[PDB]
């Protein structure tokens, strides 16, 4: 129960490896949905739940529109999942073996202390205010409404200009 | 088009670099870069031809990848120091990734391959907007981190951009590709002088911008795309020829044109910092740049290429040239060498 | 000498070298897959240069 | 400076537009067969659909 | 936390390698771009939560907004590419070399 | 830990149900049975051809509006602020520009399913 | 250029100033068949503006003093010499044909500018959509060559799809012996030396290509001579025509605005007619070109911009 | 009329002419005044 | 003055007297090119003339 975040980070690494290995975009969206859920779990484990749930919802909508588009235009008669080429599977397991090799090397080389096998799960949350109200994530995202109105207005203008941009691109 | 979305898109094109150069937070510099890219894409893909679509796609994926690397550098700096600016004690790996990604944003070699591709297949005014306005925000970020840059990587990128730009402009016959390779060479000069003097790269940027604004304006007047198209300019607009030749010579860096001033003062500063090898190699490849400019001058001004029958109708009709923009910039980009101590800052 | 060998030595050989090198430089196809592969090679070289110079 | 590696190139068009017609949209053929509830038991309505 | 941050940095590196190495699919390239985006979001969120930088907590939301804007623009460009050719192939869009 | 156990119990329940569904009955598999359905005839296409959806602009607008949703969602903590005037003005501006974008798209016929 | 984005924003909408007779009507036919009078009468009793057939001197008449210039300033065509001897050692047939195409392009641009600026309809005689009939007749009679045909097709591809087709295309079918008899009765000695094969070639090009390719985008009003030689039944047909096809229905104020800009900038209209394709029948050369250009600049009213010519007037020279 | 089509500038644009002349006169007057103020301020700050 | 025809696809078609007039006169003018012994010419002239009269 100490290495839970490390297991999640390894799963995120595997999902990003599959996305890099580039299946058919159906399975690419699947891998990105899995990676988004895993990253949500990592953020929730590290702290406030609002950021993880936000990135989960956002990537759910994004990969849904992506699924629609890869059905519409980015498709082929035989969409390769991962086993159309044995090189893709061999490279996936090669990357997994390289990941295990590098983390074993960095555990053996414990001078810097980036990854430690004995010290894993000991330095996840550093210092927390034990007694205290209104210290969770989402209060800062609310402070975007009052303390970073410049961040709020550049995000809003980005979305507004983006509406105009996409209409003019797909005007045809 | 539509005036409302014209106003929105052009205001966002203006707003991107302004936010980048006026914001002290690296995140706000990144959102300014994002503003510039996303705003300029619909202006690129506007004629809806396959070449415009390809150029927009290439530009989008290149700038998106470079901006993602920039954001990686910003997040790693925030992890290392807790601030939102590279102060003094950041990691050299972070700084080198920042420099590499901003070089791919700028388009200097060996990240230069997309720039003539995107500049080709795009209308001339959008090429002007790209090659002048899009290169200020990454240069602003580079000027902001004026120390703590790797001079070795800076000089390697500068020398390869000047070499590849000279060779590419030597090969090309398309005017937009010629302008793009000129952009690559001058960006190489600016990046070369960047870690030693921000004032000199600002000066070279201003000289380059006021030099290639009227070049693009003169291309825009007759919609001249190729060397032959600019060659039949003696029948179309014969008054253009002297200013075209003088601005091409000034882009070549010939004295006593004011385009000699940025190369001269950059060589002076590099002499002050003992980089004679780099300065000499840069000057020789600038001579190569001047060669392809001089071939252009031979085509358009000093000889008279054959013309066709319909240019008689072209002479029958009347034209219109922008006041206060072409002639002013042409004069200030040719005959302003004796104001050199005022130009340097 | 003046019609063959000084001409072959300095100016024509310089022009031949630079036209060969500009053909070799501008021998690119318009494939952004190849362009991005070259960009990856550039990134790897920058990483190696940083790890060597330090 | 055309070489053996670039002798097959062409100059770009003057107006940056070239003919690249395919006409290979391949509209989906779907049959409302004689099992569809919308079909009246016995009908093979072959439909050329664009989505 | 340092092990997790190393894993997230390696995930970003893998998604960058996916972006740089094309496989015939502009949509897959955009997917790699959004994988890079997700990795950066998780890195920023974990850093802010670890350092208790509640004032800097709007930064992941800002990068998510601008990333979705760029994904929107990329999908629109992919639509235009598909209308031009009908296959969405990065090797098929190559005619600007001359 | 509790939520994790409930999630795993539900997943194991669904897996148990589908394993029972697959190992309980009697199997008789042949080609005409497992052919794709297509209303009692052989399919002309491969069902993997491009589909050409007609609401692509609405989908991209949905992406942008979903991120506007993500911006608007911290309002229950935003209303607890000490200023509340800049908060109210900022919320009004955000909702107004979102509505202006929707109105502009409606006027420019963006959400009209161009065939 | 008074008209622009600012004028359109302040309100100069083409759809606001449109009208039920804001139509482009193009009259077509063979060499001598009643189309000059028919277009005149149609414009007269529909309130349109009549544009006669764009000849060699169209730019000369529409620019400057309006008097026709020299035969070297206005092309080098010499239609009389083309009738006297085609297949000449110098390329005169294709020079005449390309110059007539460019002149018709300028005339079509002027007609579109008039219609989009004032709302008044226009009746053109033999617009740019019916000039390839002459080019194909020239090629099939052997008067020009495949290089000339390819150059013409390239210029047509560069210029033609940037404009709008006519609302109505009226055609006057007439047999080749009738055309021959009308030509002989006209009495022009150069025009009497035309080939009946050439006239049949023009008619075949018309029927085979022009009528269907324009019928799929606008309406066609083929008539005989007796249906013509009576310019009132034609006007009644135009009045009770239905305009339910073509690209005139799918466009709005801003498409009209950008078309109006492109059509009021005449150099942008004639830009692609001057592509540097070096066809020896079309290209000139530096010494002759510079001699002709200098002499044209030494013509009265042509040395400077039309606002600035003290030898013909323009008194307020120093304040503009 | 010598010309078949009316030229865009047959009469001076008097608004532009007056604005340009007035801007030139104002700029010269302001330049002379600020030069006088500058020499007066310089002399006042360091003696004569 | 009539609002609708009641048949779908049939336009209201104001001033119908002029339209009927020009259609009937065109029919007569093209019937003048038929042979005099053509029964179609005779009967169609009768029909068109009486409808034009009314
Ligand atoms: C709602 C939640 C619960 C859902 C699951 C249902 C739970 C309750 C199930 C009770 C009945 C369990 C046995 C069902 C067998 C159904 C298939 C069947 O009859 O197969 C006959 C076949 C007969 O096999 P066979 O030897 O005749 O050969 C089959 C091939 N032929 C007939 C062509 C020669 O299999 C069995 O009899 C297997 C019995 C398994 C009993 C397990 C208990
Ligand atoms: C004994 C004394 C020894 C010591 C002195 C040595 C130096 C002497 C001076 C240098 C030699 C003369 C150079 C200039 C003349 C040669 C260039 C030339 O004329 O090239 C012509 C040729 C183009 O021919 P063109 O006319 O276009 O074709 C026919 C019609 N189209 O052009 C081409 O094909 C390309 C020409 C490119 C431009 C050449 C000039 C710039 C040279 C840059 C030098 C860079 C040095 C560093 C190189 C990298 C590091 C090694
Ligand atoms: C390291 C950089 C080089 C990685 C090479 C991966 C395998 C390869 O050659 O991929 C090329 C391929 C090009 O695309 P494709 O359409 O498949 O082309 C087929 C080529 N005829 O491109 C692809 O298939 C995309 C591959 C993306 C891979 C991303 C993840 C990389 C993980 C491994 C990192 C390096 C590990 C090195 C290990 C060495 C041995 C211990
Ligand atoms: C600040 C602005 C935002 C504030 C928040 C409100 C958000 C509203 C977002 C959408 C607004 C769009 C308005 C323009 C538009 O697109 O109207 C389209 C509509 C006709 O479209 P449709 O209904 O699809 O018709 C199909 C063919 N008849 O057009 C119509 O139906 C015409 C409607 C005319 C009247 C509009 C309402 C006036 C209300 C005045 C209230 C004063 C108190
Ligand atoms: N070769 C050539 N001759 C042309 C072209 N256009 C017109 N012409 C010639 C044909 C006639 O000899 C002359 C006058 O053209 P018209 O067809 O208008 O003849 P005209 O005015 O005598 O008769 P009309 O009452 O208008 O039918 O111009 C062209 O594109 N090519
Ligand atoms: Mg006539």
């Amino acid at each position: 129960m100490n290495n839970y975040i490390f297991v999640l980070s390894s799963l995120f690494l595997v999902g990003c490896l599959g996305l890099a290995l580039k299946p058919s975009p159906i399975y690419g969206g699947l891998g990105l949905i899995v990676s988004g859920f895993v990253g949500c779990l990592m953020v929730l484990g590290f702290g406030g739940s609002f950021l993880g749930l936000m990135v989960f919802l956002i990537y759910l909508g994004g990969m849904l529109v992506v699924f629609g588009y890869t059905t519409a235009m980015a498709t082929e008669e035989y969409p390769e999942t991962w086993g159309s080429n044995w090189l893709i599977l061999g490279f996936l397991v090669l990357g997994v073996i390289m990941e295990v090799f590098l983390i074993c090397v960095l555990n053996y080389y414990d001078e810097v202390g980036v990854i430690n096998l004995d010290g894993l799960g000991d330095w996840l949350m550093y210092e927390v205010d034990d007694v205290g109200v209104m210290l969770e994530g989402g209060i800062g995202v609310a402070a975007m409404y009052s303390c970073a109105t410049w961040m709020m207005v550049v995000a809003g203008w980005s979305l507004f200009a983006g509406i105009f941009i996409i209409i003019e691109i797909t005007r045809d | 088009m539509n005036p409302i979305t014209l106003a929105i898109i052009y205001f966002t094109i203006f707003l991107g670099p302004v936010i980048t150069m006026s914001s002290t937070n690296l995140m706000l510099m990144w959102v300014g870069l994002e503003f510039s890219l996303l705003a300029i894409i619909p202006m690129l893909i506007n004629k809806k031809n396959p070449r415009s679509t390809e150029a927009a796609t290439k530009y989008f994926v290149t700038q998106a990848t470079a901006s993602m690397i920039i954001l990686l550098a910003i997040v790693l700096n925030y992890k290392q120091l807790g601030t939102w600016m590279f102060q003094q004690q950041t990691n050299g790996l972070i700084l080198n990734m920042t420099l590499m990604a901003l070089s791919m944003k700028l388009g200097l070699a060996p990240f230069h391959f997309w720039l003539p591709e995107v500049t080709q297949g795009i209308p001339l005014h959008m090429g002007l907007i790209l090659l002048t306005w899009q290169k200020i925000a990454p240069l602003s970020i580079l000027i902001q981190i004026y120390p703590l840059l790797n001079s070795t990587i800076i000089l390697m990128l500068a020398i390869t951009s000047i070499f590849m730009g000279a060779w590419g402009g030597l090969n090309q016959t398309q005017m937009r590709k010629i302008m793009a390779y000129s952009s690559i060479a001058h960006m190489g000069w600016m990046l070369a002088i960047l870690p030693y003097n921000p004032s000199l790269t600002l000066l070279n940027l201003m000289i380059y911008i006021i030099l290639t604004a009227p070049m693009f304006m003169a291309l825009m007047l007759n919609n001249s795309m190729t060397i032959n198209s600019i060659s039949l300019l003696w029948n179309k607009t014969p008054a253009m020829l002297t200013m075209i030749s003088l601005m091409l010579l000034s882009l070549g860096g010939l004295p006593p044109l004011t385009g000699f001033l940025p190369k001269w003062i950059i060589i002076t500063e590099l002499m002050k910092n003992n980089c004679l090898i780099m300065a000499t190699l840069m000057a020789m490849m600038a001579l190569l740049n001047l060669f392809f400019y001089t071939r252009l001058i031979y085509s358009t001004s000093l000889t008279m290429f054959p013309t066709n029958n319909n240019s008689k109708m072209m002479t029958h009709q009347t034209k219109t040239k922008p006041n206060l923009m072409f002639s002013t910039l042409a004069i200030m980009s040719t005959m302003t060498l004796p104001l050199a101590p005022q130009l340097i800052t | 000498l003046d019609l063959i060998w000084l001409e072959k030595t300095i100016p024509k050989s310089t022009s031949t070298l630079h036209t060969n090198m500009t053909t070799l430089t501008t021998n690119q196809k318009g494939l952004i897959k190849l362009y991005f592969m070259s960009f990856l090679i550039n990134i790897i070289l920058i990483i190696i240069l940083y790890s060597i110079n330090l | 400076y055309p070489s053996k590696e670039t002798a097959h190139w062409k100059p770009p068009p003057w107006n940056d537009v070239d003919i690249l017609k395919e006409k290979a949209v391949t509209n989906m053929t779907l049959n409302f067969g004689p099992q569809h509830p919308a079909a009246h038991g016995v009908l093979r309505l072959v439909l050329e659909l664009s989505g | 936390m340092p092990s997790t941050f190393f894993n997230l940095t390696m995930a970003f590196s893998l998604s960058l390698l996916g972006t740089l190495m094309f496989r015939s699919h502009l949509m897959s390239t955009l997917l790699c771009l959004e994988g890079m985006v997700l990795s950066l979001f998780i890195m920023t969120s974990v850093t802010s939560l670890n350092s208790n930088s509640m004032s800097s907590m709007p930064i992941p939301i800002t990068i998510l907004v601008f990333a979705a804007c760029e994904a929107a623009v990329g999908l629109a460009l992919l639509v235009k590419v598909s209308n031009t050719y009908g296959t969405d192939y990065v090797q098929n869009l190559n005619l600007l070399q001359c | 830990m509790n939520l994790y156990t409930v999630i795993f119990i539900n997943i194991l329940l669904s897996l148990t149900l589908i394993l029972v569904a697959f190992w309980l009955p009697q199997m008789n598999l042949y080609s005409e049975k497992a052919n794709p359905y297509e209303c009692g005839f052989d399919p002309t296409s491969s069902a993997r051809l491009p589909f050409s959806m007609k609401f692509f602009l609405v989908a991209i607008t949905f992406l942008l509006f979903d991120l506007e949703i993500a911006l608007l969602l911290p309002l229950p903590w935003a209303i607890q602020t000490i200023k509340t005037s800049t908060m109210m003005i900022m919320a009004f501006i955000l909702v107004t520009i979102l509505s202006l974008g929707l109105a502009y798209e409606w006027t420019q016929k963006g959400l009209e399913w161009t065939e | 250029l008074r008209y622009g984005l600012l004028a359109a924003i302040l309100g100069d909408k083409t759809t606001k100033k449109l009208h039920e007779y804001s139509r482009v009507i193009t009259v077509d036919g063979n060499i001598c068949s009643g189309k000059n009078k028919l277009a005149k009468e149609i414009a007269q009793q529909l309130g349109m503006k009549h544009y006669p057939e764009a000849g060699i001197q169209y730019s000369s008449t529409t620019t400057g003093d309006g008097r026709p210039l020299d035969i070297e300033f206005s092309g080098s065509c010499s239609l009389e010499k083309f009738y006297d001897d085609p297949k000449s050692n110098d390329g005169n047939s294709y020079r005449l044909q390309s110059w007539l195409y460019a002149s018709r392009l300028l005339q079509y641009a002027d007609a579109l500018e008039h219609l989009l600026s004032t709302g008044q309809g226009v009746v053109l005689e033999r617009s740019i959509y019916s000039d390839f009939v002459f080019l194909e007749a020239m090629y099939n009679q052997g008067y020009i060559r495949k290089q000339c045909v390819d150059h013409y097709n390239e210029i047509k591809r560069l210029t033609l799809p940037e404009y709008l087709p006519p609302h109505a295309v009226i055609y006057i079918d007439v047999p080749v012996p009738e055309v021959q008899s009308r030509i002989q009765k006209k009495g022009d000695p150069h025009e009497m030396k035309v080939t009946s094969a050439y006239l049949q070639d023009i008619e075949n090009a018309y029927k085979k290509t022009f009528l269907p390719k324009m019928s799929e985008m606008c309406e066609v009003l083929v008539y005989d001579s007796w249906e013509a030689e009576d310019p009132t039944k034609v006007v009644e047909d135009i009045e009770y025509l239905k305009y339910n096809k073509g690209p005139w229905l799918k466009q709005d104020d801003w498409t009209f605005h950008y078309l109006r800009m492109l059509v009021q900038d005449k150099t942008e209209v004639l830009n692609y007619t001057t592509i540097p394709v070096y066809l020896p029948e079309i290209t000139i050369g530096a010494h002759q070109g510079s001699r002709i250009y200098n002499s044209f600049r030494e013509l009265p009213g042509r040395k400077y911009a039309p606002g600035y010519n003290a030898e013909v007037g323009d008194k307020w020279i120093w304040l503009k | 009329k010598f010309y078949v089509r009316e030229p865009v500038n047959a009469k001076p644009n008097w608004l532009a002419v007056g604005l340009s002349v007035g801007a030139s006169v104002f700029m010269w007057i302001y330049l002379i005044q600020t030069h006088n103020e500058d020499v007066l301020e310089y002399k006042r700050r360091n003696g004569l | 003055l009539k609002k609708t025809t009641g048949l779908v696809g049939l336009a209201v078609c104001d001033t119908p007297h002029e339209r009927l007039t020009i259609l009937y006169t065109k029919t007569l003018d093209i019937l003048k090119h038929f042979p005099k012994h053509a029964a179609y010419r005779k009967y169609t002239e009768q029909i068109t003339n009486e409808k034009l009269d009314m």
